[PDB]
C-alpha cells in the first residue's frame, strides 16, 4: 500500500519526467528486451531493432498507461481494469515479466533524473510499480 | 545437474514406474488449468473453458506425452542436459516463442503430478531429487534463449 | 481472488485433512527445508533433523494457522492480520519463500488426498495459498 | 559468467570510474532502505529508522565499502566467480544466515545505482553486462548454501 509520502514521491518524480515518459517507456522496453532477451517472446511480431518506431510506438502507450495511473494514484484497480482485462485475458504474460520491466523503468528514470531519484523516492517509485504490476495480473486466474 | 548417486538412484527407482502416457497428460493438463495463461500456445487444441475439458482433450494428452517423453531422455544424461536439450531450446525460442518460466511451472506441476501419484513413496528426500532434476530441465531448456 | 468455487474446494479438501493438520503442516516444512535449503537460514535455532520435535511443533502452528485462514477465507487479512505484522516487522521472511512453502504444502496434500486432488482442486488450494501469502507480506514495506 | 569481450570490456571500462568507498555505502543503504525486511541482519548498526538515519549511518557506509571492495575483486575474476566467493559463500550461509535473495536484491539496487551515476553512460547494452555480472555473483555467493 502506498502512503501519502510514497503517492507525494511518485507524484512529483513522475511529474518531472513530464515530457519524456513515452521516450523513457521505450527506453525502458530496449532496456528489458536487451537484459532480459526471454521478455522478447510476446514481442514477436514486432521490430526489436534499436530505434524501431514499434518500440517507440509501444513505449508511449506504456507511458500513457503508467501517467494514467499516477494521475489515478486513488483508484488505480479501476483506473486499469481494462489493461489488467487485456494482460490477463488477451496478452497472458507471465507475471515474472512484471517485476523485468519495472526493474527496467526504475534504471532508466535513475539514468534521466539524478537529481530526484533519491532513497526514498526510489523506494516510492519501487512500490508504486508493484502496485501497478499487482493491478495488471489481478486477473489472471 | 548435481545429484548424488543416492539422489540418481531414487530418480531413476521411481521413473522406472512412471506410465509417461497418462503423468504426460496428467501434468500438462494440470498446468493449463492451474497457470491458465500458459495456454496461450494453446488454442488450436480447442476447447479449453474447463478443467475437464482440458484434462480430456485428446491434444493436451498427446502433448503431455510428448514433453514428457522428451523429458524422460535427458535423465539418460543428467551429466548434460544441456547438450541433451540444446535443439529444443532453440525450437522453443526462436520458433515456439515459450517463456522458459513456464518450463518452471511445467516442473513444479510435474513434481506435484509425481506425489499424487506415488503417494506416501515420493518422500521428502525423493522429492528433493526430482527438484533438482526438473530445474536442471528448465534451465538447460531455456539454455540456447537469445 | 477466490471465488465461490474456489472457497468451496479449499473447504473440501482442508476439511479432509481435519486430523492431520499438524502432521501435513511438518511434512510440508520438512519437504520445503530439503527441497530448498535456502530456506533453512530462516530455522537456524531449530534443530531440522527428521522427526525433530521443533519442526513437528512449528508444522502444527503453520496447519492452524491455514486452517484459521479456511475459516475466515472472506476475511483473511483481519483473520491473519496478528501474523502478516509479525512476518513483516519481527520475522522478515523474504517474499519469494512464501512460494517454496507454498509448493511443498501442495505436494504434501497431493500425496495424502489423493482422491480429492483434482485439477480443480489444485487450481483453488493453488490461489488459496497465494492469497495467505499475499496476506502475510502485504505489511512488508 | 558469459560475458562478450565488448561486455567485459566494457563491465571493467565504467567500473573504472566508480567510487567504491561511496557507491557501496550507497547501494547497501539504498537496500535497507528499498527493502526494509533485509535490515533484519543489522540491528546492531542503529537508528535505520529513516532513510536518512540509514544513508547516513556510519555503519551502513563503512559496511557498503566491504561488500563492494568484495564485489570489485570478483570483477578481476569473472571467469572463476565460484572459487572467489567460496568462503563467503560459507561465511553468508554457515554464519550469518543470510537468505540468497538478498544477493539478487542487492545486485539490482547496484544496477540501479550505477545508472544513477553514469546518466547516459549507463546504456542499455551497459546494463545488460552489468546485469550477467550481477547475476553471477549473486549465484557464486548462493554456491556453498546448503
Ligand atoms: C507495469 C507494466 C506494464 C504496463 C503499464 C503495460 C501497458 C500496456 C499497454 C498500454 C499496452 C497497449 C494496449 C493498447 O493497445 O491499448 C500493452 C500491450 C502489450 N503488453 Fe503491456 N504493460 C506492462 C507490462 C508488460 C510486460 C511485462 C510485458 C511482457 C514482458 C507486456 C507485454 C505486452 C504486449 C506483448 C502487448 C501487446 C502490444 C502490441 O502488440 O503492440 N506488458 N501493455
Ligand atoms: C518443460 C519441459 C518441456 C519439454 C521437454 C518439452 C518438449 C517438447 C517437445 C519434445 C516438443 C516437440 C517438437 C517437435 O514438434 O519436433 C514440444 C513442442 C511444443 N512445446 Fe514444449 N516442452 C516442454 C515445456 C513446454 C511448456 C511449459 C510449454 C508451454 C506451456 C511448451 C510449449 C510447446 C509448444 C507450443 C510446442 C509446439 C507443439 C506442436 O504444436 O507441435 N513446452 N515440446
Ligand atoms: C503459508 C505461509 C505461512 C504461514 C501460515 C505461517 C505461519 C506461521 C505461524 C502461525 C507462526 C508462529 C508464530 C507464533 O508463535 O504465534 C510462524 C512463525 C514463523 N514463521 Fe511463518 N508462516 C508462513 C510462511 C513462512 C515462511 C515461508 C517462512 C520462512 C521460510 C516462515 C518462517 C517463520 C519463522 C522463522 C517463524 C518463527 C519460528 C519460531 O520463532 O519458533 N514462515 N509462521
Ligand atoms: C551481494 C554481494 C555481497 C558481498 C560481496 C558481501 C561481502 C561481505 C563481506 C566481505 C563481509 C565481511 C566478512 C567477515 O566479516 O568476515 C560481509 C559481512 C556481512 N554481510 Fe555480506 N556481502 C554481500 C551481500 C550481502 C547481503 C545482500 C546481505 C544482507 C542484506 C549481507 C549481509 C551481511 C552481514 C549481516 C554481514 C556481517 C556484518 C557484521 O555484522 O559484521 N551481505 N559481507
Amino acid at each position: 500500500v502506498l502512503s501519502p509520502a510514497d503517492k507525494t514521491n511518485v507524484k512529483a518524480a513522475w511529474g518531472k519526467v513530464g515530457a519524456h515518459a513515452g521516450e523513457y517507456g521505450a527506453e525502458a522496453l530496449e532496456r528489458m528486451f536487451l537484459s532480459f532477451p526471454t521478455t522478447k517472446t510476446y514481442f514477436p511480431h514486432f521490430d526489436l531493432s534499436h530505434g524501431s518506431a514499434q518500440v517507440k510506438g509501444h513505449g508511449k502507450k506504456v507511458a500513457d498507461a503508467l501517467t494514467n495511473a499516477v494521475a489515478h494514484v486513488d483508484d488505480m484497480p479501476n483506473a486499469l481494469s481494462a489493461l489488467s482485462d487485456l494482460h490477463a485475458h488477451k496478452l497472458r504474460v507471465d507475471p515474472v515479466n512484471f517485476k523485468l520491466l519495472s526493474h527496467c523503468l526504475l534504471v532508466t528514470l535513475a539514468a534521466h533524473l539524478p537529481a530526484e531519484f533519491t532513497p526514498a523516492v526510489h523506494a516510492s517509485l519501487d512500490k508504486f510499480l508493484a502496485s501497478v504490476s499487482t493491478v495488471l495480473t489481478s486477473k489472471y486466474r | 545437474v548435481h545429484l548424488t548417486p543416492e539422489e540418481k538412484s531414487a530418480v531413476t527407482a521411481l521413473w522406472g514406474k512412471v506410465n509417461v502416457d497418462e503423468v504426460g497428460g496428467e501434468a500438462l493438463g494440470r498446468l493449463l488449468v492451474v497457470y491458465p495463461w500458459t495456454q496461450r500456445f494453446f488454442e488450436s487444441f480447442g476447447d479449453l473453458s474447463t478443467p475437464d475439458a482440458v484434462m480430456g482433450n485428446p491434444k493436451v494428452k498427446a502433448h503431455g506425452k510428448k514433453v514428457l517423453g522428451a523429458f524422460s531422455d535427458g535423465l539418460a544424461h543428467l551429466d548434460n542436459l544441456k547438450g541433451t536439450f540444446a535443439t529444443l531450446s532453440e525450437l522453443h525460442c526462436d520458433k515456439l516463442h515459450v517463456d522458459p518460466e513456464n518450463f518452471r511451472l511445467l516442473g513444479n506441476v510435474l513434481v506435484c503430478v509425481l506425489a499424487h501419484h506415488f503417494g506416501k513413496e515420493f518422500t521428502p528426500p525423493v522429492q528433493a531429487a526430482y527438484q533438482k532434476v526438473v530445474a536442471g530441465v528448465a534451465n538447460a531448456l531455456a539454455h540456447k534463449y537469445h
